[PDB]
């Protein structure tokens, strides 16, 4: 027996689109990585303001 | 790196000065303009045929 005719919301009737199904995003933002080297944390910066 | 303790207000109000001098000035080039323009030599008529 079992289904043969099983109902599909995922197949459009006409040809214009084809899944009706939207991918969802959930962030996952990529950037370039360009880690830190931070050599100027050694030395020793003071800011001045004028001369 | 101005080293200038205020300058902006100090700015401001010597333009403020420079604006009242033009100001008299330009009144007191006014008043002798009208002293030397018509001193009835040139005009040889008043304004208005009653004043001087």
């Amino acid at each position: 027996s079992t289904p043969n005719v099983l109902t599909n919301v995922a197949v459009s009737h006409s040809g214009e689109v084809d899944s009706l199904l939207i991918e969802k995003f959930n962030g996952k933002v990529r950037e370039q990585y360009l880690k830190g080297e931070n050599l100027l944390s050694h030395f020793q910066v003071e800011t001045v303001t004028g001369t | 790196q101005g080293d200038i303790d205020s300058l902006k207000p100090k700015i401001a109000v010597n333009q403020a000065k420079q604006l009242k001098r033009l100001e008299d000035e330009m009144v007191v080039q006014q008043l002798m303009l009208g002293g030397i323009s018509n001193t009835k030599a040139q005009r040889t008529n008043p304004r208005v045929p009653g004043h001087g």
